[PDB]
C-alpha cells in the first residue's frame, strides 16, 4: 500500500500483482532499485552539464575529464581499465554492501522491508507516519526519475545532447 | 402563475401594461416601470401622427408643390425657415401643443381623459365602441409603421440622392438577377 | 467523487439535472459565478463559435456573398471592414443583444421566476427541446469552440488553406 | 509571453506569492494545509494570489529588463 | 403530418418510410407538418421549373413582343437560364409580387399547416377573407374544378403520384443547373442546356 | 479471456502454452483477452499483407487505370514497396478513412472484447445503429454467410487454423519486407522483394 497513492491510486493496468500478489514484494525490490539507479543517473546527467572534474581521467591515456560529452559518447571515451574499475565498484557495491536479495531471486527479506539493503548506519524514521510519507515520496521520485532518464537516454542517442531542441 | 410577454417569451411580463391597446408585452428596457404610461401612450400617439403625417408629406412634395414653394423635400425646410413659413407652424402648432399640454397634465393629474384621446372625430369613425378598440390597434400599427418610413425616407433620399423611391441608381436594374 | 476528476469532489451546485453536466468544476466557480449566468454565457459562446466555425469553412472553401471581397477568411475581417458593410452585421447584433440579452441577463440576476440560462423559447420549427438535444447541443458548441480556437491560433500561425496544418493533410494522416 | 526566461520568472513569482501570503491569518508558510485554505477560501485564493504574482513578475522582469540580466 | 399518417410511402423502398438519416424519429411532430408542406412547395416548383427549362432549351416562345421594344424570342435567344436576366426587371418584379402575394396569403391561413392544418394542402381562394382587399374566386388549384369528378381513394393515388412527381421533378432541376454550371455532371444535356 | 478458455494451443509446441516468458501467466485474464485481440488482428492483417505482396512481387495489376492521371501500372512500377508512395493520395486517404470507420465502430460496440466480449469477434455488421447514419447491411464477416454450413466444432478447429495460418503470414510478411531490405537475410525470395 506504498506507491498508491495520488492521483491515481493502485495502478495495475494489466494487473501483475492482483495475478500474483506472492510476487508484490520482488517488484517493489525491483521498482525501487530501478528507482534509485534512475535518480542517480538523473543527477549524473544534470550535474554532468554544468560541473566537470579537472583533472587527467588517465594519465596512460590522452583523455581528461572535460574532453567527454554527457551521454553514451561521454561513458564510450573511457579506457577499458576505468570501466572495469566501474564495473566491480558497482558489483561489490551490489553483491556485499546492498544485496536486495537475501539469497536468490524472489527471495527478498521477509522481516525487512522489499528496499531495506541499508546497514545499521542509515538515517531512520522513527515514527510510521513520516516513514511512510518519506517512503512514499522515494518510490514516487523514483519512478518520476527512470522516466526521466528513459527520456535523457533516448534523447542523447538520438541527438547527442539530453536536453531535446526547444 | 407567472406571465410572460407575447413578443420576447423568454422575459416575464411587465405587469404595468395592463388594460392598453397594442399590449404585446414589448417593453425589454422597463420603461413603463420609471414613467407613466399615460405619459408614454401620448407621447406615442405623438409620433405616431406626426410620423405619418410627415412621410406622407415627404412623398407628396416630392411629386407636386404649391406655385410659390419651389424647393425639394430637403431644402424645404431651410428655404421656409428663411420665408417665415415655419414659424406660421410653429405658433399654430405651438398653440394646439399648448392646449396638448394642459390636457396630458389633466389626464396625469386623473382628470379622466385617456391617454391619447382629444374627442377629434368628426366623421364618426369607429363611434359604435366595438370599432373603437380595433381602430386603435389600427392607429397604432400605421403610425408605429409610419415612424420607420419616415426615418427611412429621411435617411434614403439624403443618401442616394433620388427622389420618390430613395433608390440607388443600380437598384432600378438586375435586382432579380441569378 | 466528481466523474470526470475522480480524485475530487464535485460541487454542490452542479447536481445532475443541467444538460451536459460531467462533473468538471475542480476550480469551483459556481459557487462564486450563478450557474445561470454560467450557463448563458456558456451556451452565447458555443452558439457563436459554431456560426464562426460555419462561417470560416464556407468561406475558405469559396462560398462568397457577391459583390464581397474576393478573399480567404483570415484576411476577411480587414476586407469586409475596408469595403464597409461590416457595421450591418453589428447592428442586428446590436439589438439582439440589447433588446434580449440584458433584459434576460438582469431576468437571471434578479427574478426567481424566470427561464434558465440560454433559453430564449426559439425553436420555430418545434423540434424539440429534449434533453438529447440539449445536450447535442452543449457538446457541439463546446466541440466548436476548441475547434475555433485551434483553426484561428493555426491559420494566423501557418498561414496555409483548409487543414491549417503545414504540410497538410499529411499531418492529420502521417501514413500520407 | 515570449521567453522561456520570462516564463520561468513569471512562473516562479506566482507559486512564491501562492505560497507565502496570508489571507486572514492562514497561509501555506504559516502551515494551512492546502485542502484547508482551499476550503476556507476557495478560487479567491487564486486569483488574488495569481494577480499579485503578476504584479511583482511584472516589477521583476522590467527591473531585469532595464538592468540587462535578463 | 405524423409520419406514419402521412401520404409518402411508396413502392420506391419497399412500402416502408424512407429515413436512413434519425430526422423524423428525432424531430417533434409539427417538425414534420413543416417538413411535409415544404417538401409539397419544392416539389411543386421544381416540377413546374423543369417544364419551363425543357420549353426553354427547346426554344418554344410565344408569338408577340413581352413589351414594347423586347421580343420573347430575343429574351430566350440567350438560352434557357440566361432568360430571367434577359426579361425585364419591371416585369419579374411582378411575376415576385404575384408569388409574395400567394406564398404571404398561404401562409395567412388560420388552422396552419403546423398549427392543426393538412401540410402541403394550400388553401384554394388565397385572397378571400381578407379585408380592404378584393379578388375575383379563381381557385388556384384546380380552377375548372377537375378534382370534383375524382373519389376520395382516386385523390389519394393522385397525391401519392403528386409527390413522386415532383420528388424526380427537383432532382431534374437541380440535374440541369449542375448541369448549366458544371459541364459533363449531368449527361444527356446537350449544348441548348 | 483465460489462461485455458482461448484456442490457439497446437501438436507444434506439443499442446503446450508457449509462453517462455510467461506473460499470459502473469497479467490478468483482461489483458489476456487483450493480447488474443491483437493477436488475431495481426494474423489478419499479416495474411492479407504477405498475399498482397505476393501479388505485387508477381507483377499482376487490375486491367485499366486506378485515376485519370496514373494507371494501375504506374502505381506498381517500382516493386511492390515502393508502391503505397506511388498510389493517389485521396486513394489512400479513403482507404484509410474506411479503415478508421470500420476500428472505431468496432471498438464501439457495446460487448467490448475486454469488458465482458469474445476477444477477436468483431462485430460482422459495423456501422449499424449508429444514429444519423446509415449504410447497406453487407456482413463485413462472410457476407455471402459461409458460416451457415459449419457447426461449432467445425468453427472452433477452423479458429485454430486460422489462429495458426494467421501467425505464419506475421511471420512471413515480416520475413518478405526484411528480404526486401536487407538483400541476404532469408533465403528463397527472389529480386522481386
Ligand atoms: C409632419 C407634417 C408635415 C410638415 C411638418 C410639413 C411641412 C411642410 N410642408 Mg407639408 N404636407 C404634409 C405634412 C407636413 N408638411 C402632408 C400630409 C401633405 C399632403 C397633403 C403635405 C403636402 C405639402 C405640399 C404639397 C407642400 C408642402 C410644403 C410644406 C412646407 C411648407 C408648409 C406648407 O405649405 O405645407 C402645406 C401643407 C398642407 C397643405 C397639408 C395640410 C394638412 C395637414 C397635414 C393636416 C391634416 C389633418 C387635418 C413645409 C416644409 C410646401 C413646400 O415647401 O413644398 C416644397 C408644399 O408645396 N406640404
Ligand atoms: C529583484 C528584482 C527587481 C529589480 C532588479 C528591480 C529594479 C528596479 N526597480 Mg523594481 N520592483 C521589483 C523588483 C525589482 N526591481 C518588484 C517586485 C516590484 C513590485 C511590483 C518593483 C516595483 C518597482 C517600481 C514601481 C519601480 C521600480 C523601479 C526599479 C528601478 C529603480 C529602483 C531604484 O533604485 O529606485 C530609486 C530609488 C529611490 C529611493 C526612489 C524613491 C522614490 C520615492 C517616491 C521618494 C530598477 C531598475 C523604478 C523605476 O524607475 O523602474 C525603471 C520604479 O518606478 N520597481
Ligand atoms: C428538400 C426537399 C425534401 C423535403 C423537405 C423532404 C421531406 C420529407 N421526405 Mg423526402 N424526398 C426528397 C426531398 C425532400 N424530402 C427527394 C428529392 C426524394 C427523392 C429521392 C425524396 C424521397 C422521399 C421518400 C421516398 C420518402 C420521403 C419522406 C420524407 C419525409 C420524412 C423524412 C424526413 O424526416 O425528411 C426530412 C427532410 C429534411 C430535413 C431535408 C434535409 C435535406 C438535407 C440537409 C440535404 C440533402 C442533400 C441532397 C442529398 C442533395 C442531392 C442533390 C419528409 C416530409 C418519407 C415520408 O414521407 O414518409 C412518410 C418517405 O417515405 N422523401
Ligand atoms: C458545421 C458542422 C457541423 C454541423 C452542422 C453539425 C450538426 C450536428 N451534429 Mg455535429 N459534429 C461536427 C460538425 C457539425 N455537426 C464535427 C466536425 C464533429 C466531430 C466529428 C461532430 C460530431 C458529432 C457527433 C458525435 C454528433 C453530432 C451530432 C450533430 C447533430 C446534433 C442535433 C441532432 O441530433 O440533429 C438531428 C439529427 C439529424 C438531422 C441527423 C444527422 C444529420 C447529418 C448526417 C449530420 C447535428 C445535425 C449528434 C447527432 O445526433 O448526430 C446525428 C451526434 O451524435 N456531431
Ligand atoms: C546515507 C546517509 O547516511 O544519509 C542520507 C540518507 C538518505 C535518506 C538517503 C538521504 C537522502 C536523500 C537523497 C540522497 C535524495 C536524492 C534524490 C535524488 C537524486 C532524486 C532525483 C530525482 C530525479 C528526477 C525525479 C528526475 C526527473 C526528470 C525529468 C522529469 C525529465 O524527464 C528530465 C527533463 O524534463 C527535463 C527536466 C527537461 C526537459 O527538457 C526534458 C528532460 C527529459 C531533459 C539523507 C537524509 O539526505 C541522508
Ligand atoms: C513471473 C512471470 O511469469 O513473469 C514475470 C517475470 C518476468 C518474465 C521476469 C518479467 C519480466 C521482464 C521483462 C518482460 C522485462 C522487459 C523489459 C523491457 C521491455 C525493457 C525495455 C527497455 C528499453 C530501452 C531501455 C530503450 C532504449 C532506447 C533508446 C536509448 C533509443 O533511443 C533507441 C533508438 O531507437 C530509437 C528510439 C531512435 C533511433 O533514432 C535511435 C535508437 C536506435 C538508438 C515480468 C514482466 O515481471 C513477468
Ligand atoms: C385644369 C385642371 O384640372 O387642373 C388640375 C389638374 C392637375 C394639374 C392634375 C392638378 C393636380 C394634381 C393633384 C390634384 C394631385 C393629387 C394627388 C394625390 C391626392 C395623391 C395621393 C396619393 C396617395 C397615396 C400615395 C396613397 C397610398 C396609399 C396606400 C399605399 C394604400 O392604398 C393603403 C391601403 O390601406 C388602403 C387604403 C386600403 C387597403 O385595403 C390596402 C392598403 C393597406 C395598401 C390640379 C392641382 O388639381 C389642377
Ligand atoms: C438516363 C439519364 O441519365 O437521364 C438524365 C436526363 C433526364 C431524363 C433529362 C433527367 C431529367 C429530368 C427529370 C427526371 C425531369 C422530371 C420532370 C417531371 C417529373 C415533371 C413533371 C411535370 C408535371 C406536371 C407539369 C403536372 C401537371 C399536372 C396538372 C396540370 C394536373 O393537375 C393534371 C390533372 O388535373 C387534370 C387535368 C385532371 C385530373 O383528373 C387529374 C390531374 C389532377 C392529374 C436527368 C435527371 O438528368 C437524367
Ligand atoms: C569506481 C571507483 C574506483 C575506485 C574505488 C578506484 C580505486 C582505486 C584504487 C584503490 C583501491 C587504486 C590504487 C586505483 C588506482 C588507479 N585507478 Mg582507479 N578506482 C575507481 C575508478 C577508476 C576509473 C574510472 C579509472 C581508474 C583509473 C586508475 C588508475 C590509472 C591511471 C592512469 O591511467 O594513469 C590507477 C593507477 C583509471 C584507469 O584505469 O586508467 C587506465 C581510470 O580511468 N579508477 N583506483
Ligand atoms: C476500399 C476503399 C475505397 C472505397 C470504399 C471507395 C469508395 C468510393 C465511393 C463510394 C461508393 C466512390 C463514389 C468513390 C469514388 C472514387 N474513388 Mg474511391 N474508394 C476506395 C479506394 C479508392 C482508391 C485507392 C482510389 C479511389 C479513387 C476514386 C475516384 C477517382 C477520382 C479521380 O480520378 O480523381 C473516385 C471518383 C482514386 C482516386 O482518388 O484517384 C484520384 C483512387 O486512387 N478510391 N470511391
Ligand atoms: C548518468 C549517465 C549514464 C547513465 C546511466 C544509467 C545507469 C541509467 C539507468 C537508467 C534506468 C535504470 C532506467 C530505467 C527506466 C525504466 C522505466 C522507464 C520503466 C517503465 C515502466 C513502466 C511505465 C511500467 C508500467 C506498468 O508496470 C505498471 C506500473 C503496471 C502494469 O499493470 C502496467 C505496465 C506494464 C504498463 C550513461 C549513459 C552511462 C552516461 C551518461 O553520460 C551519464
Ligand atoms: C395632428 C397632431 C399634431 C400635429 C401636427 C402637424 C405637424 C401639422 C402640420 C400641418 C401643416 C404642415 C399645415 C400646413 C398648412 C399650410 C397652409 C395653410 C399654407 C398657406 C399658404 C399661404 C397662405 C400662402 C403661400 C404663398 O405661396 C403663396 C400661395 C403665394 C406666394 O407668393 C408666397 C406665399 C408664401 C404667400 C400635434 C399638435 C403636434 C400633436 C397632436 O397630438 C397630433
Amino acid at each position: 500500500e506504498l506507491g498508491a497513492t495520488g492521483p491515481l491510486g493502485y495502478w495495475d493496468p494489466l494487473g501483475f500483482s492482483t495475478k500474483q500478489p506472492e510476487r508484490f514484494a520482488r517488484y517493489r525490490a525491483v521498482e525501487l532499485k530501478h528507482g534509485r539507479i534512475a535518480m542517480a543517473a538523473c543527477t549524473g546527467y544534470f550535474v554532468q552539464s554544468v560541473l566537470r572534474w579537472p583533472g587527467y581521467l588517465s594519465t596512460s591515456a590522452g583523455v581528461k575529464f572535460s574532453d567527454l560529452p554527457n551521454g553514451i559518447a561521454g561513458f564510450a571515451k573511457i579506457p577499458p581499465l576505468g570501466l572495469a574499475q566501474i564495473f566491480l565498484f558497482i558489483g561489490l557495491m551490489e553483491a556485499f554492501t546492498w544485496p536486495f536479495y537475501q539469497g536468490g531471486l524472489g527471495k527478498v527479506p521477509e522481516g525487512k522491508l522489499p528496499g531495506d539493503v541499508a546497514g545499521d548506519l542509515w538515517v531512520r524514521y522513527s515514527d510510521p507516519e513520516v516513514k511512510k510519507h518519506k517512503l512514499n515520496v522515494e518510490i514516487n521520485n523514483g519512478r518520476a526519475a527512470m522516466m526521466g532518464s528513459l527520456g535523457m537516454l533516448m534523447h542523447d542517442h538520438i541527438l547527442g545532447t539530453w536536453i531535446p531542441p526547444g | 402563475p407567472v406571465e410572460y410577454s407575447e413578443s420576447l417569451p423568454f422575459l416575464v411580463k411587465r405587469k404595468a401594461l395592463k388594460g392598453y391597446v397594442g399590449d404585446v408585452g414589448f417593453d425589454p428596457l422597463g420603461f413603463s416601470e420609471i414613467l407613466p404610461m399615460d405619459w408614454l401612450r401620448e407621447a406615442e400617439l405623438k409620433h405616431c401622427r406626426v410620423a405619418m403625417l410627415a412621410t406622407f408629406g415627404f412623398g407628396f412634395t416630392d411629386f407636386w408643390h404649391f406655385p410659390g414653394f419651389d424647393y425639394t423635400t430637403l431644402e424645404a425646410h431651410d428655404a421656409c425657415v428663411a420665408s417665415g413659413a415655419m414659424s406660421q407652424l410653429l405658433l399654430w402648432i405651438g398653440l394646439l401643443e399648448v392646449f396638448g399640454t394642459i390636457g396630458i397634465d389633466q389626464t396625469l393629474r386623473g382628470s379622466g381623459r385617456a391617454a391619447g384621446d382629444f374627442g377629434f372625430d368628426p366623421l364618426g369613425f369607429g363611434s359604435d365602441p366595438a370599432k373603437m378598440a380595433d381602430l386603435q390597434m389600427k392607429e397604432l400599427a400605421n403610425g408605429r409603421l409610419a415612424m420607420f418610413a419616415f426615418s427611412g425616407f429621411v435617411t434614403q433620399s439624403v443618401l442616394t440622392g433620388n427622389q420618390f423611391p430613395y433608390l440607388f441608381d443600380y437598384q432600378t436594374t438586375d435586382v432579380f438577377a441569378l | 467523487k466528481s466523474k470526470s476528476i475522480p480524485f475530487l469532489e464535485a460541487p454542490p451546485a452542479l447536481d445532475g439535472t443541467m444538460a451536459g453536466d460531467k462533473g468538471f468544476d475542480p476550480m469551483r466557480l459556481s459557487e462564486v459565478v450563478p450557474i445561470q449566468w454560467a450557463r448563458e454565457a456558456e451556451l452565447k459562446h458555443a452558439r457563436i463559435c459554431m456560426l464562426a466555425v460555419v462561417g470560416w469553412v464556407a468561406v475558405d472553401l469559396g462560398f462568397t456573398v457577391p459583390y464581397a471581397p474576393q478573399v480567404s477568411s483570415l484576411a476577411a475581417h480587414d476586407a469586409a471592414v475596408e469595403k464597409g458593410a461590416f457595421l450591418f452585421l453589428l447592428f442586428p447584433i446590436a439589438v439582439v443583444e440589447v433588446l434580449a440579452g440584458i433584459p434576460k441577463c438582469f431576468q437571471i440576476m434578479n427574478d426567481p421566476n424566470a427561464a434558465p440560462g440560454g433559453d430564449y423559447k426559439f425553436d420555430p420549427l418545434g423540434i424539440g427541446a429534449s434533453a438529447d438535444m440539449q445536450e447535442k447541443e452543449i457538446s457541439n458548441g463546446r466541440l466548436a469552440m476548441m475547434a475555433f480556437s485551434g483553426i484561428v491560433t493555426q491559420a494566423a500561425l501557418t498561414q496555409a488553406p483548409f487543414p491549417y496544418t503545414y504540410n497538410g493533410m499529411s499531418d492529420l494522416v502521417p501514413v500520407l | 509571453a515570449y521567453s522561456i526566461p520570462k516564463a520561468f520568472i513569471m512562473m516562479f513569482c506566482n507559486v512564491l506569492v501562492i505560497s507565502t501570503m496570508t489571507i486572514q491569518g492562514k497561509g501555506l508558510a504559516k502551515g494551512t494545509p492546502h485542502d484547508e485554505m482551499v476550503e476556507s477560501f476557495g478560487i479567491t485564493w487564486l486569483l488574488a494570489g495569481t494577480a499579485l504574482g503578476h504584479i511583482v513578475g511584472a516589477g521583476t522582469i522590467l527591473g531585469c529588463s532595464t538592468a540587462g540580466i535578463l | 403530418a405524423f409520419v406514419d399518417s402521412i401520404e409518402g410511402v411508396g413502392e420506391e423502398t419497399g412500402n416502408k418510410i424512407w429515413d436512413p438519416l434519425g430526422i423524423s424519429d428525432a424531430v417533434s411532430d409539427e417538425a414534420v407538418m413543416w417538413f411535409r408542406h415544404s417538401e409539397l412547395k419544392h416539389g411543386r416548383v421544381a416540377m413546374l421549373a423543369t417544364v419551363g427549362y425543357m420549353i426553354g432549351a427547346a426554344g418554344i416562345t410565344f408569338p408577340g413582343e413581352i413589351a414594347k421594344g423586347v421580343t420573347f424570342a430575343s429574351v430566350g435567344a440567350s438560352g434557357p437560364y440566361a432568360a430571367w436576366d434577359a426579361t425585364p426587371t419591371a416585369g419579374k418584379l411582378q411575376i415576385l409580387t404575384i408569388i409574395l402575394a400567394l406564398e404571404w396569403a398561404a401562409e395567412t391561413k388560420k388552422p396552419h399547416y403546423m398549427r392543426g392544418g393538412v401540410p402541403g394542402k394550400i388553401d384554394q381562394l388565397p385572397f378571400e377573407g381578407i379585408p380592404g382587399l378584393w379578388a375575383p374566386k379563381i381557385k388556384f388549384w384546380d380552377p375548372l374544378n377537375f378534382m370534383g369528378a375524382l373519389t376520395e381513394e382516386q385523390k389519394a393515388r393522385k397525391r401519392k403520384s403528386e409527390l413522386k412527381n415532383g420528388r424526380l421533378a427537383m432532382i431534374g432541376i437541380i440535374s440541369f443547373l449542375t448541369g448549366h454550371n458544371i459541364p459533363g455532371s449531368v449527361p444527356a444535356l446537350d449544348s441548348h442546356f
